[PDB]
């Protein structure tokens, strides 16, 4: 009924893992193997840097660029005609 | 606020705050790199002064302009 | 030292008595450095009515 | 009998095992989630994680949003697979600080016993998370406007 | 009442003697003497 | 971590430990004073800047110095 | 004379407390206090709550220096006990901290020269200017 | 609507998204 | 055995400590060396704990300190009586109150002060008053002035029976300790004599004077040709004949044929048609019945008897699995701890002022007080504000006996540990869904102002565009105005108009008409629940760290009242109770703000007005709805249009509330002079002003100090809040007078 023990490092302060079960995979034979291979060449840290940022800006500078009525009102610009000003200006 | 509120208030917040993370499941697994701490005595005076000069600055300025104008 | 009781002016300049006058209680006749023990009738801000001060840190006047 | 009790008999951690926290159940529910398991390896994890936030993020981007009054799935389909790709570039910027030698985490269980430590805390553990986020995330979205929309 | 002329003589009650004679002076000058811009 | 600094306008009447919330003064022996005793800042790493022993100090002016440096963890008075 | 041996010894009554250690306790240093308590009375959590003492020796567990000399000024001002104490780190190791040296701080003990100790008046100190051009403060000279 | 349709989105979002990004990393590591 | 004990003669009565400032302290009775000195003395002034460790000596000096202030109270009360006889315009109001302007305040003519004097009807020239007392007066039966000349002379008597009281129960004959503590006695005395016997004979005032004199100015007969109060006593005839079960005597009473008094004690609700106040015949049946439920209620608690309720007894029985020892040592506490006490009382006291503002708006108890928006808005702004700084209180002493009284080792008690044990969630929980609260309140007015600015009205959060309906509010009105039909059918009518229909109007204005619920609405009641969600949280974290925290463990140790523990750890800056005290007055004036605003332009929007050929013109003409949704509206269509009546009220009566307009935002800045700085700067400045005085041989003494920290604070908030205050005053009464 002693919570102090030098040998026992671990115990002592209280770092238990609350509920991390160690149980094994219930995920699928042929579902478990559609998703390793298919998430197996974006896996790298590197890349992720090269393809999100860039490939990112190319989703952004696409449907960004693509400029008419249709979607939003300011690519639909001014429909009628100047109004006027405070001193006489157009 | 920053003014005139000053720093034991808000770091024992912070204080109940990083307790309240750290045995908060799924976020647990997340951790910071740098101790959150509350803004400086020093920090907490410029920082105030800031927004105030600046508050004043900009709310003079859409008074005179659109007054003027 | 000083005579017991006599008035005495401060001349240790970071004194919250600087220029101001005082009343030696008792000179410690030892090896001390700081033995002239002086007190006022008004405190400084630390809630203190006397201090210590070495002999050439005072002038009787 | 005391509902509430000291965290796993030591009464000098702070926290208080409820039956909110600690109960035959919820500790059976937790684990059960991609995130708390040990023994798998890091790639399936963040796709189990990164797909879910896809469909919690594609219902919002519709129904609220500019041209809810119409384009107006299309407008809440790509916006959706946009917190993805941004959560990448946190979760890979969160990633690149940390990480410099070696992980560190409560390396026993509830039992005692020193069990080998996660990759849930590496060099190369976040990267295939971070991967799984972005994998599952733009794909994960797609799905919530082939059953909304197509 | 040695003591309680003492009280009397204490600061918050002098001031109040003191400033309800030299209010009504000014209201008392400001009667008979009404609205002063000279003198 | 902070700087703790003793005067030689000590008199050891020992305050400034005695107020301390986390032990970084201590007395020594001294040849300078009636009390034959000094104050002594042996472990400054566990200040934290609090300012008690300063405000305990007698002595005109202060003979006890605290300069708020470079800051650690524990200086930090940090329990997280 | 020789420091205090670091055994386990069982920690006094308490149902436990938020205050308490976190994730500072596993990757830094934790602090543990010890002492021989007479009878069992109830003593002020200084991280909040009501816990009772045990008769014999008592261990507690803190993250932080402060915990313990609020708590040791608690237990040697109300109780007028007497208690040692002493930091840990996360590989196993200890740093004995008080009294260092049997005696506490505030009573003379031999075998502890001066530190930090300044030999003149503080108006004695030199201006700013000269100390510039390195890295030294306006007081150690 | 040529120039104003790249250079403002871009200045928007990608000048501080990868400015937030590369001075996070120059703070922490 | 619960008994009579007392000391006799305790203290010696000559002027022997009045001639020694000071004297209740050791430190304070060897007198000044500092200016501080000064301060210090009337700062701890009442602080009886810290002069005396002996808990009889403070029990003798509260209550007696008690009698002291009930003395003040009376002859404050006795003031507004005699001025309404003497100085007022009431008879003249007891003829034609809807064209005559209550008043009861005339100024002297000198400096210009006579334009304050102004038309205020009934041929009398003076300051409109909007106390509400005209009212009272007509609803307590009064018609003459004599009478109020007559209730001004008992109340000054009265405070002299209380300041002999006060005197006597400290110096001839203080009661001990054992007395202080008989709590069951004191409830149950509380309970029935008190509030019981209270409301009885008031219900007995209401039957016998107040029923019989309104129903006959009610009727129109001249007051002066109304018969007096007491020949309603002596000939009954005139009862019998306003009322006819008087003929039955109180025979109907002993033999429980009660439904023959269907005459004067009714429950019929709504208001009077002809005066727009609720029924007084509804309210004499009330205090009936009340007085029967306290009455019998104060027989609960064991005293001589056997028979009765033992407190410890049942605060022991209640206790369960989650709490452990639940509510077991509390009763010493509260039988040891004025402090304690103190907290719960305050707490309470001020949730029922505000209950009583709000009630007071829906249902107008007093004649002509619907109408006499003045002292409608007056009454109700009042009265929640002295509820705010009530509550407040009640946190700050809630902490002060967290850090005095709470012993573990000697008071033991175990709700309170397991509250300690887990503040932190408690805390960060606050944080959390104020932090929600927050963005979800404000943000929708600043999603509002942006949206309206970019030109898109149909993405607002407002009825028009977007709907964010309050269907429980709405259902609860429902339930409310079906009620009189179903689940409380002998009810006529439903208890407010703002629940029912029936628009009720008198001498063409608006007494009251069902409230329009919209998501204006739904908006400024999250904004509330979002202030005092913020308010608690800093009070609570004040209370529950105030001993202790991650940072100063042993803050039990440096006080309730102190400024810091210096610049370490980081800095240490407004760590005690006290100072979670300060910044919780600042957010309670927020909140309590936004309420009156939100009562102020409710109102004058959609309910007040006039009424026309069958219809109805508000003051603001309904733009709340649309108005109130955006900070602009607020910026403009209240503040802005609103604050004309008070700009322009030179050259007027109304003058003063300009003055007083400016005024109070002199002081309120004047404020921050000392909220934004520190004593450091000051007392340098000291230095150099104190040099120039020694320089001319006129150095004082007493040394000249700059304030202390927490009295730079103190001194702060007192002028921020009475500067604000006074200015939202001096608008509303100026705005709503005009
Ligand atoms: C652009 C947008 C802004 C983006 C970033 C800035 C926001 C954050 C600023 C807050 C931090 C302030 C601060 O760090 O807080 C503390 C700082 C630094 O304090 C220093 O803190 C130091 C910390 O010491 C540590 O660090 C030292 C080395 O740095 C040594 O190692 C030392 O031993 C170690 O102890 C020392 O103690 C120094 O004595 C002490 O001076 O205070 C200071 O000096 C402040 C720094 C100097 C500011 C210059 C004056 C500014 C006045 C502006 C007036 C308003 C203008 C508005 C114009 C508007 C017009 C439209
Ligand atoms: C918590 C506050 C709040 C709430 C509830 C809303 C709600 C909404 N906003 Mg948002 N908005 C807010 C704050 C808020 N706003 C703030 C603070 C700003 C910055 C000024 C904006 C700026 C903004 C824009 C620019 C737009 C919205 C729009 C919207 C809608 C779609 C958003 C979505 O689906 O994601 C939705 C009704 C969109 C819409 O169509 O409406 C839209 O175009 N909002
Ligand atoms: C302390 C300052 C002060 C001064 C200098 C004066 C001076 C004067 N007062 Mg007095 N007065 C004072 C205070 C003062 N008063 C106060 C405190 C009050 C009541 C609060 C009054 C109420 C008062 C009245 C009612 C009358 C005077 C009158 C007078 C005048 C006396 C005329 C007379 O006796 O023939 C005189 C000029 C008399 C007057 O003006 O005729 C008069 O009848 N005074
Ligand atoms: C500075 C960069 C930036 C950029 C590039 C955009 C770009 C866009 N925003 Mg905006 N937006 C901005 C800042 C920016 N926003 C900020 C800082 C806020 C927060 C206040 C918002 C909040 C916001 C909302 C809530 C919405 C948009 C929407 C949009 C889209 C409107 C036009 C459309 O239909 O397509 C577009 C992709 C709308 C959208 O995507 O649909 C929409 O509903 N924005
Ligand atoms: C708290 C109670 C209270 C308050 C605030 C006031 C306030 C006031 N009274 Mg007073 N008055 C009070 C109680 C009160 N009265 C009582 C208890 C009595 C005796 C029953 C009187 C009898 C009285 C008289 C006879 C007169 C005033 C007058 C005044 C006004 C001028 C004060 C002055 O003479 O200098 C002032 C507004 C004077 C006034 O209205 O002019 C005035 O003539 N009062
Ligand atoms: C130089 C300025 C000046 C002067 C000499 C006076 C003097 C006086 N005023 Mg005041 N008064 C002033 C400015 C001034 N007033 C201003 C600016 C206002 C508007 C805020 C008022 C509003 C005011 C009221 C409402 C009353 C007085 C009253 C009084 C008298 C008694 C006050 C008292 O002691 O109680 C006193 C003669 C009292 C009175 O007439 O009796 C009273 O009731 N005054
Ligand atoms: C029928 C008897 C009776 C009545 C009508 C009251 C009425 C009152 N008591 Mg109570 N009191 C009573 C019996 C009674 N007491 C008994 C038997 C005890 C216990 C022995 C107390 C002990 C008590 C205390 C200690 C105090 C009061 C106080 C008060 C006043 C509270 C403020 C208020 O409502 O006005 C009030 C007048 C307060 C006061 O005097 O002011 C106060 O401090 N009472
Ligand atoms: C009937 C109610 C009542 C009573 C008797 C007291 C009594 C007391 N309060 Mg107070 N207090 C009250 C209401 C009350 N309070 C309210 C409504 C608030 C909210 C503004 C406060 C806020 C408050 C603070 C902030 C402090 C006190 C303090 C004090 C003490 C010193 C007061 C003095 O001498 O000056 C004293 C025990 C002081 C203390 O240290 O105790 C202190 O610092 N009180
Ligand atoms: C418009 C001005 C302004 C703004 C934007 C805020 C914003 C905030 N204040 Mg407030 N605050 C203000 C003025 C303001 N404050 C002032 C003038 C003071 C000085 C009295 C304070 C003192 C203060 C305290 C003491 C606290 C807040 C809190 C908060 C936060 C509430 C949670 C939320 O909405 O998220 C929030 C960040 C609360 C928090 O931490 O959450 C909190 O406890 N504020
Ligand atoms: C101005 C200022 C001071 C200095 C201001 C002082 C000391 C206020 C007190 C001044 C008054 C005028 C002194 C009272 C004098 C007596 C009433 C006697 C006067 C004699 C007759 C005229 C009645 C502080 O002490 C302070 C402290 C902390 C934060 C901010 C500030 C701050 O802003
Ligand atoms: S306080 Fe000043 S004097 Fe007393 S010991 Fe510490 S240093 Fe020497
Ligand atoms: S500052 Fe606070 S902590 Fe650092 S030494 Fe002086 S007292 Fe001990």
């Amino acid at each position: 009924s002693r919570y102090f023990d030098l040998q026992d490092m671990e115990n002592t302060t209280g770092s238990w893992d609350m509920y991390g079960v160690d149980e094994k995979k219930r995920y699928p034979d042929n579902q478990a193997k559609f998703f390793t291979q298919a998430t197996d060449i974006i896996s790298r840290r590197e890349s992720l840097r090269a393809l999100v940022a860039l490939s990112g800006i190319a989703a952004i500078v696409t449907y960004g660029l693509k400029a008419k009525d249709a979607d939003l009102p300011i690519t639909k610009g001014p429909q009628t005609t100047g109004e006027n000003g405070k001193g006489g200006s157009v | 606020m920053f003014l005139i509120s000053w720093r034991g208030y808000w770091q024992e917040l912070i204080e109940t705050l990083v307790w309240a993370h750290e045995k908060t499941p799924l976020a647990n697994l997340v951790y910071w790199k740098d101790k959150p701490v509350a803004l400086s005595i020093v920090q907490a005076r410029l920082v105030g002064l800031a927004h105030f000069s600046v508050g004043y600055i900009f709310t003079y300025a859409a008074f005179l302009i659109a007054s003027t104008s | 030292g000083p005579k017991r009781g006599s008035l005495v002016k401060i001349l240790r300049p970071e004194s919250y008595w600087f220029n101001q006058v005082g009343k030696v209680v008792s000179v410690d006749q030892s090896g001390v450095r700081y033995p002239v023990v002086v007190r006022f009738e008004n405190q400084n801000y630390a809630g203190v009515t006397t201090n210590n001060y070495a002999l050439d840190e005072v002038v009787a006047a | 009998a005391q509902v509430i009790s000291p965290v796993n008999g030591d009464p000098f951690v702070g926290m208080l095992e409820t039956p909110v926290t600690s109960a035959p159940i919820v500790a059976t529910y937790l684990s059960n989630l991609p995130a708390y398991r040990t023994g798998v390896a890091p790639v399936l994890r963040g796709v189990e994680i990164g797909l879910a936030h896809g469909f919690l993020l594609a219902g919002p981007f519709i129904k609220l949003g500019p041209l809810r009054n119409v384009t107006a799935e299309i407008a809440g389909s790509l916006s959706a697979a946009g917190l993805v790709l941004i959560l990448a570039l946190c979760l890979s910027i969160y990633g690149s600080a940390q990480f410099q030698s070696t992980p560190s985490i409560g390396v026993k269980t509830l039992s005692g016993r020193s069990v080998a430590r996660d990759p849930l805390f590496s060099a190369d553990g976040w990267s295939e998370f971070a991967a799984g986020f972005l994998v599952g995330g733009e794909a994960g979205v797609a799905w919530a406007y082939v059953c909304t929309q197509i | 009442m040695k003591d309680f002329t003492t009280y009397l003589s204490t600061a918050p009650v002098i001031a109040t003697i003191w400033f309800t004679f030299t209010a009504g002076l000014l209201i008392e000058i400001n009667r008979y003497f009404p609205d002063p811009l000279v003198f | 971590a902070h700087i703790v600094k003793i005067y030689d306008t000590c008199i050891g009447c020992t305050q400034c430990v005695r107020a301390c919330p986390l032990d970084v003064l201590e007395m020594v022996p001294w040849d300078g004073c009636k009390a034959s005793q000094m104050a002594s800042a042996p472990r400054t790493e566990d200040c934290v800047g609090c300012k008690r022993c300063e405000t305990a100090c007698p002595t005109d002016f202060l003979s006890v110095r605290v300069y708020l440096g470079s800051e650690s963890t524990r200086s930090m008075g940090l329990s997280y | 004379t020789v420091p205090t041996l670091n055994p386990d010894t069982p920690s006094p009554i308490f149902g436990g407390s938020t205050g308490g250690l976190l994730r500072k306790a596993q990757t830094e240093e934790f602090y543990v206090i010890t002492w021989e308590a007479k009878k069992e009375q109830i003593f002020e959590m200084p991280t909040g709550g009501a816990a009772i003492m045990r008769q014999g020796p008592n261990l507690l567990k803190f993250g932080k220096k402060e915990q313990c000399l609020a708590l040791t000024t608690q237990l040697r001002n109300k109780f007028k006990l007497t208690p040692c104490f002493y930091r840990v780190f996360p590989d196993g190791k200890v740093q004995y901290l008080h009294p260092a040296d049997g005696v506490y701080p505030e009573k003379v003990n031999a075998g502890r020269v001066g530190a930090n100790q300044n030999m003149r008046r503080i108006g004695q100190n030199v201006n700013p200017i000269k100390v510039k051009f390195s890295g030294r403060m306006m007081s150690p000279a | 609507s040529w120039a104003p349709s790249v250079f403002v989105p871009l200045t928007g979002l990608v000048l501080p998204a990868i400015a937030m990004a590369t001075l996070f990393v120059y703070i922490e590591k | 055995k619960v008994k009579i004990a007392v000391d006799r003669n305790p203290v010696e009565t000559s002027f022997e400590k009045w001639a020694k400032p000071g004297h209740f302290s050791r430190t304070l009775s060897k007198g000044p060396n500092t200016t501080t000195w000064i301060w210090n003395l009337h700062a701890d002034a009442h602080d009886f704990d810290s002069h005396t460790s002996d808990l009889e000596e403070i029990s003798r000096k509260v209550f007696s300190a008690h009698f002291g202030q009930l003395g003040i109270i009376f002859i404050w009360l006795s003031g507004m009586y005699f001025h309404g006889a003497r100085f007022s315009n009431y008879e003249a109001w007891l003829s034609d109150p809807t064209h005559i302007k209550p008043s009861a305040q005339v100024v002297w003519p000198i400096v210009g002060q006579e334009i304050l004097n102004g038309d205020v009807g009934g041929g009398f020239q003076g300051i409109q008053i909007t106390s509400g007392f005209f009212q009272l007066w007509r609803a307590s039966g009064i018609t003459s002035e004599l009478q109020l000349y007559t209730t001004a002379i008992g109340g000054l008597v009265m405070a002299a029976a209380m300041f002999f009281a006060g005197w006597f129960h400290y110096h001839k004959a203080a009661p001990k300790l054992e007395w202080f503590q008989n709590v069951e006695s004191m409830l149950n005395h509380h309970l029935g004599g008190l509030l019981g016997l209270g409301s009885l004979a008031w219900a007995g005032h209401q039957i016998h004077v107040s029923l019989p004199v309104n129903k006959l100015l009610d009727a129109g007969v001249d007051p002066k040709e109304i018969p007096l109060p007491h020949d309603l006593l002596l000939n009954r005839a005139i009862m019998a004949d306003l009322y006819p079960s008087f003929a039955k005597g109180i025979a109907p009473f002993f033999t429980l044929n009660w439904s023959e008094y269907s005459d004067f004690l009714t429950f019929k609700g709504g208001l009077n048609p002809v005066t727009g106040g609720l029924w007084l015949s509804d309210t004499a049946h009330h205090h009936v019945a009340i007085a029967v439920l306290f009455l019998v209620a104060g027989h609960m608690y064991r005293t001589n008897w056997g028979i009765g309720h033992s407190m410890k007894e049942i605060l022991e029985a209640h206790r369960g699995p989650f709490t452990g020892e639940g509510h077991v040592g509390l009763y010493e506490i509260l039988t040891t701890s004025w402090h304690a006490q103190l907290a719960i009382n305050l707490a309470l006291f001020g949730s029922l002022s505000i209950i009583v503002a709000h009630h007071m708006y829906a249902m107008p108890p007093y004649p002509y007080l619907a109408t006499d928006y003045g002292t409608q808005l007056s009454l109700f702004t009042h009265h929640t504000w002295i509820g705010g700084f009530c509550i407040v209180g009640a946190g700050a002493h809630a902490a002060i006996f967290m850090v005095r009284d709470y012993d573990p080792t000697n008071n033991y008690n175990n709700l309170l540990d397991r509250v300690i044990r887990h503040r932190d969630a408690i805390i960060s929980h606050l944080n959390w869904v104020c932090i929600f609260l927050g963005f979800h309140s404000f943000g929708l007015y600043i999603h509002n102002d942006t949206m309206s600015a970019l030109g898109r009205p149909q993405d607002m959060f407002s009825d028009t565009a977007i709907q964010l309906q309050p269907v429980f509010a709405q259902w609860i009105q429902n339930t409310h105005f079906l009620a009189p039909q179903l689940t409380a059918p002998n009810a006529l009518a439903a208890t407010s108009l703002t629940w029912g229909g029936d628009l009720v109007a008198v001498g063409g204005k608006v007494a009251m008409m069902p409230i329009s619920l919209g998501t204006s609405d739904f908006m400024v009641h999250h904004i509330h629940a979002f202030t005092i969600h913020v308010t608690v949280l800093i009070l609570l974290k004040g209370v529950l760290f105030a001993r202790s925290s991650r940072l100063i463990p042993d803050k039990a140790n440096l006080g309730f009242r102190f400024p810091c523990d210096g610049p370490g750890r980081g800095g240490t800056c407004q760590v005690s109770a006290w100072d979670h005290v300060f910044l919780g007055l600042f957010w309670m004036y927020n909140s309590l703000s936004i309420v009156i605003f939100h009562f102020s332009w409710k109102m004058q929007s959609d309910v007040w007005g006039t009424v026309t050929a069958s219809g109805v013109s508000h003051i603001t003409g309904g733009n709340f709805a649309q108005s109130a949704n955006t900070i602009n509206g607020w910026l403009r269509d209240f503040l802005w249009a609103q604050s004309s009546q008070v700009i322009q009220s030179y050259g007027s009566a109304l003058s003063a509330y300009g003055l007083i307009f400016l005024g109070a935002h002199f002081v309120w800045a004047f404020s921050l002079m000392f909220l934004f700085s520190g004593r450091g700067y000051w007392q340098e400045l000291i230095e150099s002003i104190v040099w120039a005085h020694n320089k001319l041989k006129v150095a004082p003494a007493i040394q000249p100090r700059a304030l202390s920290i927490t009295q730079g604070r103190a001194v702060g908030v007192a002028h921020y809040l009475l500067g604000g205050i006074a200015t939202t005053w001096s608008f509303f009464l100026a705005r709503i007078i005009s």
